[PDB]
């Protein structure tokens, strides 16, 4: 999390943490019962949400369950509706951390040569946590859904750059 | 590394299941105990040299380690040794900011042990140091976060016996 | 590494022989299954990507292995996977266009089992993908190419167990 | 070979052998018949061959087997023999592998340092290869002569160069 | 000592000592019987020397017995004493040597990171070598304080630097 | 490494003592022993080829050891074999002008016997190569010199056994 972040910076540099960093760490910490509140609201909604998110993604992209498409037929389709409710609890370790090394580690390095080889279109993958984003932050107050935003957003960028 | 926040993330996550309740209540109690934390780190990063030359003077001073024949005499082995003290203090720091040992694991211990029986450095002279520093840095850092540091001393010890 | 040419001379020189007839029908051999070597090389660099998704599919996907707790789990670990597949397929098409495994003795083998055991990889479920890569790749080079390298493959599994 | 060349020139770039490359080996195999041809005519007539490149060779340089010289007294004289007869083997070696690989990892790296150790003249064993290739060369047809003149070569131009 | 000196200048450049190297070497051997004189002396008056040294150190620094200073109370007083037989030990060994790698390895490398770290203040030990110096060369010959002044000089120069 | 004077030096540093009549007699020893050593030195250094080709006629040349399956067979180990026995010599030199063999275990003997266990490199050969090399050294440097050659000769040779 945040604290390993600043660690792993003053070991490279031998010292210990600077007043700023530990500051930091300070201010982080005393957050912890906002994002635990973010990630029990995620995780409590995980149907309702996914349900809203592959509804919107497949009248976007109804080709994708057509024949030929990624997701035709029930145990394909039903892998994506899975493949969402991973990202939705990678989201969650992502708030509850304050960055987005688990995501990273976990859902994005290789991401790119996973779907490739799965012949899932990543553009597709795009405007699916796009909709994720929409339909999760909906079910949070707007001071939550500000402070998970970008959780999504690093996914996003993620999945769309290199 | 991990700090205590990835470790529960990464129990959950080998699992594929959001955190519940006992997870929840493991992050609770870690960032509850952040202060504590934080004003322990900038104490000691304050006190380093001092709590390394008390510990030194309490365990290793006028024993034979220091004399011809012991594995702290020539000024070269003496600041070599000051040094290591130095090193497990810092970890053992950072392993208590994290509240998890992980560090210690992958940037102390790794082939501590065998380095040391390699070149002679005492084991049992090491440990008594290092327990010396534990009791120095709780002198300083107060009950409650002496034992916090302490958890971290202790470990290292224990990973060089 | 060497090829079954150089195998063949070494083979000579270390008695410090001419190549004798026994040795000239080695030789024979090789230069006359050249056509048959370069073709599947031509074919399997063409396909190399399809070659190992499938296999992949056929033998990983939708098993334990990808789940939570599997090997495979993590994007970052699902593309190390295909990595290594990636890699075998490419040495196992050296090999059969040198007609000889040395090159797997050499470049692939040499460590692999341990480095394997200390990261956690399955050997089982690695074997059964490239198992999975041979019968891919027989299917589209033919039954007397895919036999040649079915013995490169074959090597490279006897060589992890 | 030609084969394991172009194998190392792959490996070293993380590739494929490129349709290129691939055409040079088609091209190399298809010339086995000749090789081993060649390879067969040296072979048979070894002795004969070093029987007139040595007459040769002693004729220019009769202080090799004067007292003082290195060919001196009969041991020595037929060690030099042997050493012919060796450097004709691996030149049938290089015409087998189509490169210059076989004859250089036996009889060319640390060939100047042997034979200074021994105190056998460099310049003699260029002028005994040579001849050794002249008397090779002429026991082949004038298309087996111009494919097996340049490993000769190879040898001759090595131990002339540091 | 000064023969192993010129072996790792030798190993270094992958060749035998030189004409040179082998002259110095031949000079330093000769001057044994000085160099075994001069430690035998130092050695025999040891405790005179350590004498005059300290009572002329406490004469300039008194505030290194009194309260709060390094030095106050006989056991920690005694152990300076202690240290100055040290020193005068290890520029024996530098006299033996005919360099200051004795005394460097031994009484040098990491003696400001010690001395800090026991409140031993270093200049107050670049004052004291200083007057061990003065101690030490008033019991040899002329010439020989000539050959052992050197030896304290290093020791000198090294504490008062870095 | 050490040289003969830092050897007695040590032994007496790590009694914290210093050197008594015993250990000065051993230096006494050393230094007169200065004009033999160099004049060693200066004579092999001008001779070393010349020591190592004759000790290679003597005890490898003409033998199974440089045929085909002898592991001096090929131009290019008969010249790292060369390089070897030149090696050898020059550290020799080095122990017997330092009067200490220290340099021996330090830089030549540190994992040689299982670089030529791994390789194939024949130990008996190599000593029966190195004890010519210790005969031919002695017949130019003379009997004196040739003794002190000869303890760091042998010494490398115990070291391989
Ligand atoms: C749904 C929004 C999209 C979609 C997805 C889809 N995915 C698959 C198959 C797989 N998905 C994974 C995913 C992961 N493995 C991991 O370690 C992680 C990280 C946490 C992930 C996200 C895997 C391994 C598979 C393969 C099967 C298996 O589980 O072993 C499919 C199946 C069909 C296919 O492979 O093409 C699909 C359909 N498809 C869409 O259209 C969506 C955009
Ligand atoms: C002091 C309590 C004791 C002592 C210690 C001593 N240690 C060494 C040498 C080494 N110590 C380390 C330790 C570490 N290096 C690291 O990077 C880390 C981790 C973050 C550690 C813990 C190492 C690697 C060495 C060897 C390499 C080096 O010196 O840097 C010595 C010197 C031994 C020598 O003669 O060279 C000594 C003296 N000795 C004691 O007697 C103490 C009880
Ligand atoms: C896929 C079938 C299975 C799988 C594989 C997997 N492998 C690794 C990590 C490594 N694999 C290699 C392999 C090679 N490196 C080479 O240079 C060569 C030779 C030409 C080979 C064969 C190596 C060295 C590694 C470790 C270093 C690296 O990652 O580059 C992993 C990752 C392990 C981790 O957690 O880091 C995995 C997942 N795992 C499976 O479950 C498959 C059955
Ligand atoms: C003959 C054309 C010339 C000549 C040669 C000559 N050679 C020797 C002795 C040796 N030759 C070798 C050669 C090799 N060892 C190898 O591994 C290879 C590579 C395939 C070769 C070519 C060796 C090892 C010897 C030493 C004895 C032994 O076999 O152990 C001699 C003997 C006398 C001497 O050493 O000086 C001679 C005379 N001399 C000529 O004049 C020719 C130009
Ligand atoms: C006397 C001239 C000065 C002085 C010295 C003084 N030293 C100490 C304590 C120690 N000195 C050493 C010294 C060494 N250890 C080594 O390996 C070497 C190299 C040969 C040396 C020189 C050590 C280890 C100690 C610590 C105790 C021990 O021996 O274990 C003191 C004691 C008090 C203190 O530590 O502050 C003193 C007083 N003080 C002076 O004023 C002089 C300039
Ligand atoms: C200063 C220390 C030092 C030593 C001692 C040393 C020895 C040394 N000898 C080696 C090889 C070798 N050593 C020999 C030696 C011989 N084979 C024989 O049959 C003989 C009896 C013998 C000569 C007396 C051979 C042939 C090799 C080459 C092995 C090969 O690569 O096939 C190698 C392997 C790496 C290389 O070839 O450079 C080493 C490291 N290297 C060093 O840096």
């Amino acid at each position: 999390s945040v604290v390993s972040q600043v660690i792993l910076q003053a070991d490279d540099q031998l010292r210990y943490p600077t007043s700023g960093e530990l500051k930091g760490i300070q201010a982080f910490l005393t957050t912890g019962a906002q994002r635990i509140r973010i990630a029990e609201t995620l995780a409590e909604n995980e149907k309702k949400i996914v349900d809203q998110a592959q509804k919107q993604l497949f009248k976007k992209h109804p080709e994708y369950r057509a024949p030929g498409g990624n997701a035709y037929g029930q145990r394909q389709y039903n892998q994506c509706l899975r493949d969402y409710g991973w990202y939705l609890r990678l989201v969650t370790y992502g708030v509850l951390a304050g960055n987005k090394e688990p995501i990273e580690t976990t859902g994005l390095i290789g991401v790119k040569e996973m779907y490739n080889s799965l012949n899932v279109p990543v553009p597709g993958m795009v405007d699916a946590v796009t909709v994720l984003k929409d339909a999760a932050l909906g079910l949070l107050s707007a001071e939550d859904a500000n402070e998970t935003a970008p959780y999504f957003d690093y996914i996003i960028q993620f999945m769309s750059h290199h | 590394m991990q700090d205590a926040i990835t470790a529960v993330i990464n129990s959950a996550d080998v699992q594929g299941k959001y955190l519940d309740g006992a997870a929840m209540d493991k992050l609770k109690s870690y960032f509850a105990s952040g202060e504590l934390r934080v004003r322990a780190a900038s104490v000691i990063s304050a006190n380093a040299a001092t709590i390394v030359k008390e510990a030194v003077a309490k365990s290793l001073l006028y024993s034979d380690v220091t004399r011809p024949g012991g594995n702290m005499y020539t000024t070269r082995r003496y600041a070599a040794c000051i040094r290591d003290l130095d090193y497990y203090l810092r970890y053992a720091t950072y392993a208590m900011l994290a509240g998890d040992a992980s560090i210690l694991d992958e940037r102390v211990l790794n082939g501590l042990k065998e380095t040391y029986n390699s070149l002679g450095v005492p084991i049992s002279s090491t440990v008594q140091a290092i327990q010396a520093i534990k009791e120095v840095t709780a002198s300083l850092v107060g009950a409650d976060a002496g034992k916090e540091m302490g958890v971290y001393l202790d470990y290292i010890c224990s990973g060089l016996s």
